[PDB]
């Protein structure tokens, strides 16, 4: 309505991996066993 | 011209609109300054408005009976003004909303050709019987001064 | 008017509650049946009109077969009738459905409870959440709960204490999806939050307390030595006594870092206390050392931010400034250089309360640690890596899609773990 | 609340349920004649499990027995224990099945669900919060099997949101119960897939070593193995009987052990059997029974897990004990013999506990093992199919009740796929 034919048509990443990162192998841990093998069990 | 797929397994019939096309008789063409990608209609039922790389009319500025005649684009980007077969101007917007302004008895009958100032601070109208008018325009105020140029018939083109 | 709400939400929060609402009844008098034989208990009970001390706290899950318990035991003389919330089913370790399904039909009735849990409260310092990331009700009931407290006052102090899952113990196998939700509800809504593992608390039970069966009800009795630990200033009086809002402005420097450890010391057997002296000195030593923690965090491979350390007992404030002195000249420790200070530091004369039974010994000595650090992005890590290990796969996810959630809801909660792990890293 | 129904049908099921509930009233310590004898009043809180209350302090089953040939439900009704049921739920029909999986799915069955499902309805309301269904099946026979599956489509839409639980017990691969039984397995089998939440199997030929190695039997009767799969039915609900450091809901074992919808076919053991002379020598310790449950033995199903990946598992530990040995142990097993089970799983196994062990015991545990060698148990049967459907044997009694001929091979696309969804999942 405010004659602005010019405005009638409007005409206009990776997440991060840290460095701590790492799985956990039973090691390192006081909780558990300090080995891992086949079929042992 | 549309596309009306029906299927008989549910009873379902459902339209689509392909394609539209202009009445009759096209008046007037009008391209607003500056601006190669849309342009307008005038026609003898309303006013369409249809863009450059594709048919794909916008919109239909609908007056019931009477015909436009000289649809222009205020300059520098601005208002559509568009003379009837009444002898009314009457002034619409990009939405074009409602009639920003009625300037009525602008001729006897029949204005025919319709230009602007590049200031678009006046407006000329050159109607059926042979006559010229101006009318100067504020912002919201209308100014309906008595020109009155004479010419010796219907005026075509100004 | 120094009064605060305890929350205990899912089975390990009502777990705590039974461990901490033994030690209040037993640290001022309380007898199970309410009364006892000011302000030494207005922090979590009431006298009501003639005699009784009702407290106030609210213990909410889903499954009854654990709230009844608490309406058979010896405490239910104690709680009003209606603060133990249960429900019907339960959230079957799915994070769906303690949001979606069940949640969002108790939490109109706990709402209830608190508004007519705060009116007779005058001054309230905080909400304390006690909570068990890794299960439905855990993640779920507490993720849904904490927005509704947050809309409702705002300006009140929420801390978390959260059971986070451990590397190694996991007592569930989809508890890393569930764990990964939590966050984007805790972390915008949380004021601070306090992390404690499972796993880092038994071997703690090996060395010290030398206790060879431990059980979850062992370890509770260790929590409640550190909340009894943390709120002492509000209860007892001492030397620089330390309320929460003070604890909780010189802790968290910026607005996303609220994620910190804890540590007690001395923890030792009843009978090792007869070879050692447990000075001040040696106490804080044992802090920062990191088997002493209660995470399975290495605060060795980060920095500290700041450090917290509420000391209780014969402890005077020239040994509390000598042996936060030696420390900073320790070459092990590292702190991050915008912080030259870190130590705010609060004293008690009021010496932790030992409970008939306990593991622990009655010392005149004691230290609670509670350490901002910037090697908490390990134990945040490894959640990264499991979630990303099952993910792939899109494994349970069709009980997840079930229960009136989508697809989105996991890569959006993926994505502010990493949002947050580089925030445990601009500050290098 | 958290009710749960319980049907039996077939000759086995009419006779598995036998004992079921003679171990189950006694656990209660409820007599034959169905009045509650019992010393504590941890019988009472969770009684209505199972039971219902009546005039004159009886508690009469939630059991449905349905049978064609009431014959065997005579013994039954005469039996010791055979008091306690409401009469109005055996509902029977006066003619014979005869082995035949369609007349006892289409012919014969279908004139019966007429009036179970008001007997299935009766009882389900009366449920104030109703947690699922559990039946006990014979993949062999007509009955079990025909009349089993018939009920359970009208109860998969009935209540789509409860859960269904089948105990159904499989051919053996040594020895052919029946002659037409491959038949009646797939027809069966492709109404498992996609109308049950889980399903347990069981083969006679394992419950045979188990008595034949372990228990070191002599005359083992069906009345004894019998009191060996009643150890695991009564095994499954104990967290929701009585309480524990660590309950586990019915629900809550499905989401934490099918990964993907179609694979809840499950593989159970039992923990501690010792023969009557060895239980002089071996002691009762959580490594005890970690490492039997753990072993290819005490799987009650005729397949080799050590043929196969361990997708994920279960244990369901009675008695008051150490929280953390059991936790430590489960570890120890997975980065023990890390070579059985799958890696995008990190950690696969849940661990429940309860206060309450067996009448007459203090230690006691339970297995659910979901591994991808049931497979075998799979291929052995669509082998027998495809030998005798391929010259079209003994077809002319199924055709002979109006079936078609698609919904056989139907049954072996499905299978023949269930049998490739347990190999891209074991990359070996
Ligand atoms: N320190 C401690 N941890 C516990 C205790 N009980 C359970 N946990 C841990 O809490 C986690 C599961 O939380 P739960 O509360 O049992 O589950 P939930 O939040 O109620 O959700 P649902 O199981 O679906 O009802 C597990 O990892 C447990 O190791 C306890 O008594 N003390
Ligand atoms: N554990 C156990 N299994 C049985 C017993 N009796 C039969 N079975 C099995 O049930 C199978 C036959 O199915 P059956 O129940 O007799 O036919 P149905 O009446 O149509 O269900 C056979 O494989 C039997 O081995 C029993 O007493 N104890
Ligand atoms: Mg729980």
């Amino acid at each position: 309505q405010e004659e602005s034919v010019y405005a009638l048509i409007p005409q206009p990443p990776a997440m991060h991996t840290s460095k701590f990162g790492g799985k956990t192998h039973p090691a390192q841990f006081d909780f558990g066993q300090n080995k891992v093998q086949p079929h042992a069990t | 011209i549309y596309k009306v797929t029906y299927e008989p397994a549910t009873s379902r019939l459902k339209e689509e609109l392909v394609q539209t096309a202009h009445n009759d008789k096209i008046n007037g063409m009008a391209f607003p300054n500056e601006y190669s990608e849309v342009f307008a209609t005038c026609g003898t039922g309303f006013i369409r408005l249809w863009h450059l790389t594709t048919c794909r009319e916008l919109l239909r500025i609908a007056v019931p009976n009477l015909e436009c005649f000289c649809i222009a684009f205020t300059t520098d980007g601005s208002a559509i003004l568009s003379g009837w077969s009444d002898g009314k101007i009457r002034a619409f917007g990009p939405q074009s909303g409602k009639i920003i302004f009625t300037i009525n008895d602008a001729h006897q009958k029949a204005v025919t050709a319709i230009a602007s100032t590049a200031d678009s601070s006046r407006i000329l109208s050159g109607g059926e019987e042979g006559m010229v008018r101006v009318w100067r325009i504020g912002r919201t105020s209308q100014t309906l001064e008595a020109s009155m140029k004479d010419h010796k018939g219907p005026v075509n083109c100004i | 008017m120094r009064e605060v709400i305890s929350i205990h939400i899912g089975q390990a929060g009502i777990q705590v509650g039974n461990a901490c609402w033994e030690l209040y009844c037993l640290e001022h008098g309380i007898q199970p049946d309410g009364q006892m034989p000011d302000d030494a208990f207005n922090t979590f009970f009431s006298e009501t009109g003639a005699g009784k001390h009702v407290p106030r706290c609210i213990f909410l899950d889903l499954e009854p077969t654990v709230v009844d318990e608490v309406r058979t035991g010896t405490y239910r003389q104690l709680f009003h009738p209606e603060q133990l919330i249960s429900g019907k089913e339960d959230a079957a370790n799915n994070f769906a459905r303690g949001h979606y399904t069940i949640g969002k039909e108790i939490v109109d009735l706990a709402l209830d409870r608190i508004r007519k849990l705060a009116d007779n409260c005058t001054g309230l310092q905080g909400f304390l959440v006690f909570n068990a990331v890794g299960g439905g009700t855990g993640s779920g009931l507490g993720s849904l709960l904490l927005e509704r407290l947050s809309v409702d006052y705002g300006k009140k102090s929420k801390l978390g204490f959260t059971v986070y899952p451990s590397p190694q113990v996991s007592t569930a196998v989809v508890e890393p999806y569930n764990s990964v939700l939590s966050t984007h509800s805790l972390l915008e809504h949380t004021d601070v939050a306090v992390m404690l593992d499972n796993e880092a608390i038994y071997d703690i039970c090996r060395r010290s307390l030398d206790i060879e069966r431990p059980t979850y009800t062992n370890l509770n009795r260790l929590i409640a030595q550190v909340i009894s630990s943390l709120t002492a200033s509000l209860r007892f009086d001492g030397a620089l006594n330390v309320d929460i809002t003070e604890f909780q402005t010189n802790l968290v420097p910026y607005p996303r870092i609220h994620f910190m450890l804890s540590s007690y010391a001395p923890i030792i057997s009843a009978e090792k206390a007869y070879h050692e002296q447990l000075s001040v000195a040696e106490i804080t030593n044992a802090a920062f050392e990191p088997a002493s923690m209660m995470v399975k965090c290495d605060p060795r491979h980060g920095k500290y931010m700041a450090c917290c350390l509420m000391y209780r007992g014969d402890v005077v404030p020239k040994d509390v400034n000598a042996s936060v002195a030696t420390i900073k000249t320790k070459r092990t420790i590292q702190f991050v250089d915008w912080c030259p200070t870190g130590f705010k530091c609060g004293i008690n004369y009021q010496p932790p309360t030992v409970v008939p039974g306990g593991d622990l010994a009655k010392v005149q000595r004691a230290v609670c640690m509670i350490s901002n650090s910037t090697a908490i992005g390990e134990i945040f890590s490894r959640l990264d890596h499991k979630f990303d290990l099952m993910y792939a796969k899109r494994a349970f996810v069709h009980w997840y899609v079930g229960e009136g959630m989508e697809e989105g809801e996991f890569s959006e909660a993926r994505e502010d773990l990493a949002a947050l792990e580089k925030d445990f890293e601009e500050v290098g | 609340m958290r009710e749960i129904v319980h049907i039996q049908g077939g000759q086995c099921g009419n006779q598995i349920g036998a004992k079921f509930w003679e171990v189950v009233s006694d656990e209660h310590g409820i007599d034959p004649t169905g009045t509650y004898h019992g010393d504590s009043d941890l019988q009472l809180e969770r009684i209505n499990v199972y039971f219902n209350e009546a005039t004159g302090g009886r508690y009469v089953p939630r059991a449905i027995l349905m049978d064609l040939e009431p014959g065997t439900m005579d013994s039954v009704r005469s039996g010791p224990y055979g008091q306690i049921f409401r009469p109005d739920n055996f509902v029977f029909g006066q003619t014979g099945a005869g082995n035949n999986w369609a007349k006892g799915h289409y012919t014969e069955g279908a004139e019966l669900i007429d009036s179970v499902l008001d007997v299935v309805r009766k009882e389900a309301e009366s449920c104030d919060c109703l947690q699922g269904f559990q039946v006990c099946h014979s993949l062999g026979g007509g009955t079990g099997s025909g009349m089993g599956t018939l009920l359970i489509s009208k109860i998969r839409e009935e209540y789509p949101d409860r859960m269904m639980l089948t105990f159904s017990v499989v051919p053996s691969p040594k020895v052919s119960d029946t002659v037409v039984e491959p038949y009646n397995a797939t027809l069966s089998v492709h109404q498992l897939v996609e109308n049950a939440d889980e399903c347990m199997v069981l083969d006679n030929e394992a419950l045979y070593d188990i008595c034949f190695r372990t228990l070191k039997l002599t005359t083992p009767t069906f009345g004894d193995l019998n009191h060996l799969i009643s150890a695991v039915m009564s095994g499954i609900t104990c967290c929701l009987r009585f309480p524990g450091q660590l309950n586990a809901d019915l629900r809550k074992l499905a989401v934490n052990l099918i990964p993907f919808p179609r694979l809840h076919f499950f593989m159970v053991g039992f923990t501690p059997l010792t023969s009557r002379g060895s239980q002089q020598y071996r002691a009762l310790t959580v490594p005890e029974l970690t490492q039997q449950m753990w072993d290819a033995k005490n799987m009650m199903c005729a397949a080799d897990p050590r043929h196969g990946r361990y997708l994920t598992a279960s244990a369901l530990f009675r008695g008051r004990m150490s929280t953390k040995e059991v936790d430590e142990q489960m570890l120890n097993v997975q980065n023990k013999n890390s070579s059985y089970f799958v890696e995008w799983i990190p950690n696969n196994v849940k661990s429940s506990v309860c206060d309450i062990p067996p009448k007459g015991l203090k230690m006691s545990a339970t297995f659910i093992g979901n591994s991808t060698a049931i497979q075998e148990m799979f291929k052995r049967v669509s082998e027998q199919f495809t030998a005798m459907f391929r010259r079209k044997a003994f077809l002319h009694w199924y055709t002979g009740e109006g079936m078609d001929e698609m919904e056989f091979t139907e049954a072996e696309s499905n299978m023949n796929d269930l049998v490739s969804e347990y190999q891209q999942y074991q990359d070996a």
